[PDB]
C-alpha cells in the first residue's frame, strides 16, 4: 500500500527486491515472523531521488501491528540510518513480533532519504490472538525489566495532569472573579489597577516561585531516581556490508523494449548470450516487484504474494538450451494483469520511459546467474 | 494652435533611429560581432560604444540644460488656453518616454535574451550589449527626464514639489543601471550561466515594475488638466 | 566563440578532447556532417566547476544553422543530460544536418552544470544552398510524418490571434465610450456606478462564460483529435559507457614548468621514462585546444582547425629514440601563436597557475601512448 501510486519507473529502477523470504503466514500474538531477502541498489539511480546516502531499513504496515524487534543489513544489526551504495547488492532480514490482530499486508521498504519511500514487495500475513496478551519486556544496563508497552506510562501521565492542573488552577483563581465586560470597562473609562491588588500579586509570586521550586526539586528528584541516563543514540551507520556477487556468466543486450497502450504486457527483444559452460535457460524477468516466470523453466516455492507473482507470465519466442559460446536473439513477452493493477502501465505518464528489471538464468543443474536490464521502454498505440 | 505634429517626431524619431540600428547590427551581428578578440569589433561595435556614451552626456546636458534655464519664470498668471496646449506637450513627452521604455524595456531586452542563447558571450560588451544596456536604456531614461523637468517647469500643480510617482518613474530607469548590470555579475558565483530566475536579475524586475508609477503619473496629468480649467465643458454636458 | 574569454586553467584543466575527425568542410543544405572524437574529464576537475554529475552533449554554432539529428557518448544516444564521471574518457558522435547557408564555426561543447559551457575546438564549416530547401521530416508513432520546421506553427498562430483579438474586442467593447478624464471625475465628486450597467453586465459575463465555454470545448476537441499524447521525456542518462583504455607504457614526471610573461611559449621539463618494449618518441602535447607538435615525429592529417594546430610548435632538447627501460629528463617547448591568440597567456590572471594536458607519444611502427601531465605552470618576467 502506496506503491502503485508512485511513478512507475522510480518503482523499476530504484531498488530491486529478489530472494525474498516469509517464515510464516499465520503468528500468533506475541510470535515472531522473519523477512529476509535481497537488494539491489540500482546502478541507474533516478536523479530525483537523493542518492541513499542516509536511507533506512523500514517496514511497511499499518502502524504497530507488528513491532520491529531486529533488522540486519549485512551482518549488523541496523537501527540507525546507513549509507547504502549505488550499484551494490546487500541482504536484509527484519524480525517481527506480533501485537495486533488481523490481516496485515507487510512489506519491506527503504526509506531513502531527499524524498521518496521505497516499498518492496508486501505480503498478507495474519495475527491470531488478543492484542492484551502482547508483551515487550526490555532488561537494562540498569538492572530492571520492563515492559515498553506501559513503561513509564503513569509517570507521563502524572506530570502531565499536575501541571496541567496548575494551569487549570491559576485561570481558575483569577475566573472566581468576573472576566470580560465589567473588567474591559473598567480598564476603558479610568485606570484599571482596581482590578489587581496585594491578595493578587502574592498568589502571582506564590505560583511563580512555586514552579520553579517544583521544576528543579522535581528534575533533580528525577536525576536521583535514575542516576544513569544517556542520550538520545543516534547517527547514520556507516561501512554496510555488500553482498559479494560472482561476475554473471550470461550477458544480455536489450534491443527497442515497447508497451502496448491499454495493455497488460511489455515486449522486449533481447540478444541473449550465453559464456560460461552449462546450457543455460531464462526463467524470470523481475520488474518492480512483479515476478514474471517460464513456468517451462522456474516455478516459485516461496510463497511469493499471489497478486505478484505471474506464474506463466514469460513467454521467450525461443526458450530451448542456449549453449555454452552461443548467442541468439530472442523476442520476450512479459505478461499478467499484475502490469495493470500494480500499475506499470502508468508509465505513460511519468516523464522518463526507461525500465529496468532483473532476469534470472537457470542452467541443466539448476543453478542460476542474475543479469539485469535496463533500457528506454516505448510505447505503441497504433 | 492646440497639439501639434510635433507629436509625430517623437514616434518616428525613435522609430527610424532604432530601426537603423537594428539594420546595423542585423548586418554586422554577423560579421565583426561574433568573435570580440578580433579587430573588425574594436572598430564596428567598440567605436560604436564609446560614440554614444559620449553623445548620451552631451545632449543630456543639453536637453536637461535647455529645457531648465527656459523654465517658465512668470508662471504665477499665464492663461488656461496655454495651460492646455502645455498639457498637451507634456503628453507628447509621455508618448515619448512610454515609446522610448518600449524600445529598452521589451525589444532589445528580450532581443538579447535570444542572442544568449545563440552565442557563448564573449565580453560583457556583445552587440546586443552595447545596444541594449548603453543605448537603448540612457535614450529613455534621457527622454523620461526631459518630461519629468517639462512638467515642473512649464505646467503649475507640477511645479509646486516633487510629485513621487512621477521621480519614481523616471529615476527606477536609471537605477536599473546595475539592476540590469547585475544580470551577469551576480550569476557568476553559484552559477556563471545567464540564467534569468537568478537572484541576480530580480533588481531589473523590482526596477522595471517602477514603470507602474505611470498610472499615479498620468492621474496626476489628468488632475492637471482638471485644474488648468478643462473638463467642464462637455463633462458637464455629458 | 566564446572560449578565450574565459579562464585558462579552466580550459586547460577542464575536459580535453582529442581524435577529433569531421566527416565534411563543405555541405549542401539538407546534408549531414558528421563529427566524431573522444574526450577524457580531467582528474584534477576544478572546484568552482560542480562534477558533471548533469551535463549535457551539446554543440557551439551560431544557433540552428544545423539542427543535430543525432548525438552519442558511448554507444548510446544521448538526447537528455547525461551523468559523466571524472577521470573517464568517452567516445562521442554529433550528427548535424545543415539549415543555414553560411561559414559556420562549430565547436563541440559540454554543458557541465553547476557554472560553465565547456567549449571544444570549432572548425569552420561552409553550408551552400537555400533555407527554404532545409526539410526536418519526422514520423510519428502515430502514423503521421510530420515536418518540424512548420509543424503547428498555424495552429499555434491561429489561438494566438483568436484570443487575442478577444482581448481586444473586450478592450474595444468599453473603448467606444470616452475612457480617462470624464469617467475619472464621475468617480470623483459623486458616486461612479452610473458608467456601468446591465447593457455592461450583460457583456461581462457574456465573456466570462464564453472563455470558459471555449477554453474547455478546445480542450477536450483537442483532445479528440491527437488523442494519443506522452508527457516530455526527461531526466538524466546515468550509465555511460566509457572507454576502455591500456595502461599506458610511458610515465612522465613534470619537474618545473614555465612561461613568459610577453611570450608565445610554455617550457617545461619532463623527466620521460619508457616502460614497455620498443623505442619512443614525443610527438604532440595537447593543451587547451591548442595541439602542438613535432613534426619530425607527428603530422595531423584529420584537418584540425588551422589556428589551432602547431605544425612543428613543440620541439625537445632531445627528441631521439627512447630505448625501453631507458629514463631521461628533457626539456621541452610548446611555442605557437595561439598561444596568445586563444588567450592561454591569460593563465596570468587566473587564481590557480596550475596547466593540465596531454602528450602523445609514438613507438617505431607508429602506434602510440597517451599520457596525461600536470602541474603548478610559474610565470617568468625578469
Amino acid at each position: 500500500h502506496g506503491e502503485k501510486s508512485q511513478a512507475a519507473f522510480m518503482r523499476m529502477r530504484t531498488i530491486h527486491w529478489y530472494d525474498l523470504s516469509w517464515s510464516k503466514e499465520k503468528v500468533k500474538i506475541n510470535e515472531t515472523v522473519e523477512i529476509k531477502g535481497k537488494f539491489h541498489v540500482f546502478e541507474g539511480w533516478p536523479e530525483t531521488v537523493d542518492e541513499p546516502d542516509v536511507a533506512f531499513l523500514n517496514v511497511g504496515m499499518p502502524g504497530p501491528v507488528f513491532i520491529r524487534k531486529e533488522s540486519y543489513i549485512g551482518g549488523q544489526l541496523v537501527p540507525r540510518s546507513v549509507r547504502l551504495e549505488i550499484g551494490k547488492t546487500y541482504d536484509f532480514r527484519v524480525v517481527l513480533k506480533a501485537r495486533r490482530p488481523g490481516d496485515w499486508h507487510v512489506h519491506t521498504m527503504m526509506n531513502v532519504q531527499g524524498g521518496g519511500p521505497i516499498i518492496g514487495p508486501g505480503k498478507w500475513i495474519t495475527v491470531e490472538g488478543s492484542m492484551s496478551e502482547f508483551r515487550n519486556p526490555v532488561t537494562t544496563l540498569t538492572g530492571q525489566t520492563v515492559d515498553l508497552e506501559n513503561y513509564n506510562e503513569g509517570n507521563t501521565y502524572f506530570w502531565h495532569a499536575f501541571w496541567f492542573a496548575i494551569g487549570v488552577a491559576w485561570i481558575g483563581y483569577w475566573s472566581r472573579r468576573p472576566i470580560f465586560i465589567p473588567r474591559l470597562l473598567m480598564v476603558d473609562a479610568g485606570r484599571a489597577d482596581e482590578l489587581v491588588s496585594a491578595t493578587d500579586r502574592k498568589v502571582a509570586m506564590g505560583f511563580l516561585a512555586a514552579t520553579i521550586l517544583i521544576v528543579v526539586m522535581a528534575m533533580s528528584s528525577a536525576n536521583s531516581k535514575y542516576p544513569i541516563t544517556i542520550p538520545l543514540q543516534a547517527g547514520t551507520m556507516r561501512g554496510m556490508k555488500p553482498l559479494e556477487l560472482p561476475a554473471p556468466t550470461v550477458s544480455v543486450k536489450v534491443e527497442d523494449a515497447t508497451y502496448r497502450v491499454p495493455g497488460r504486457a511489455m515486449r522486449m527483444k533481447l540478444t541473449i548470450t550465453n559464456h560460461g559452460n552449462s546450457p543455460i535457460r531464462l526463467g524470470e524477468f523481475y520488474t518492480a516487484s512483479v515476478r514474471f516466470l517460464d513456468s517451462d523453466v522456474y516455478k516459485d516455492t516461496t510463497g511469493y504474494p499471489e497478486d505478484l507473482l505471474a506464474e506463466d507470465g514469460l513467454s521467450v519466442s525461443d526458450n530451448s538450451p542456449l549453449a555454452p559460446g552461443e548467442t541468439r536473439t530472442v523476442d520476450v513477452t512479459a505478461s499478467d494483469a499484475a502490469w495493470e493493477v500494480y500499475r506499470l502501465s502508468d508509465i505513460i505518464y511519468d516523464p522518463d520511459s526507461r525500465f529496468a528489471g532483473l532476469l534470472f538464468f537457470f542452467d541443466a543443474t539448476g543453478n542460476r546467474q542474475v543479469v539485469q536490464i535496463d533500457a528506454p521502454l516505448i510505447p505503441s498505440f497504433m | 494652435l492646440l497639439d501639434k505634429k510635433w507629436l509625430t517626431f517623437a514616434l518616428a524619431i525613435y522609430t527610424v533611429f532604432y530601426l537603423w540600428v537594428r539594420w546595423y547590427e542585423g548586418v554586422y551581428g554577423w560579421s565583426a560581432g561574433l568573435d570580440s578578440f578580433a579587430p573588425e569589433f574594436e572598430t564596428y561595435w567598440m567605436n560604436f560604444l564609446y560614440t554614444e556614451i559620449v553623445l548620451e552626456i552631451v545632449t543630456a546636458s543639453i536637453l536637461w540644460g535647455y529645457l531648465w534655464k527656459t523654465r517658465d519664470r512668470n508662471l504665477a498668471a499665464l492663461t488656461p488656453r496655454e495651460e492646455l496646449r502645455r498639457n498637451f506637450t507634456h503628453l507628447v513627452w509621455l508618448v515619448a518616454y512610454a515609446w522610448a521604455i518600449y524600445w529598452g524595456a521589451s525589444y532589445f531586452t528580450e532581443q538579447d535574451g535570444t542572442w544568449h542563447q545563440t552565442i557563448v558571450r564573449d565580453t560583457d560588451f556583445t552587440p546586443s550589449h552595447i545596444i541594449e544596456f548603453y543605448l537603448s536604456y540612457p535614450i529613455y531614461i534621457i527622454t523620461g527626464f526631459a518630461a519629468f523637468i517639462y512638467a515642473k517647469t512649464r505646467l503649475p500643480f507640477f511645479a509646486k514639489g516633487i510629485s513621487l510617482p512621477y521621480l519614481v518613474l523616471v529615476v527606477g530607469p536609471f537605477m536599473i543601471l546595475p539592476n540590469v548590470g547585475l544580470n551577469e555579475w551576480g550569476h557568476t558565483f553559484w552559477f556563471m550561466e545567464e540564467l534569468f530566475v537568478a537572484p541576480l536579475h530580480y533588481g531589473f524586475v523590482i526596477f522595471g515594475w517602477l514603470a507602474l508609477a505611470v498610472m499615479g503619473t498620468l492621474t496626476q496629468t489628468f488632475y492637471s488638466f482638471a485644474q488648468g480649467g478643462l473638463g467642464q465643458s462637455l463633462c458637464e454636458a455629458v
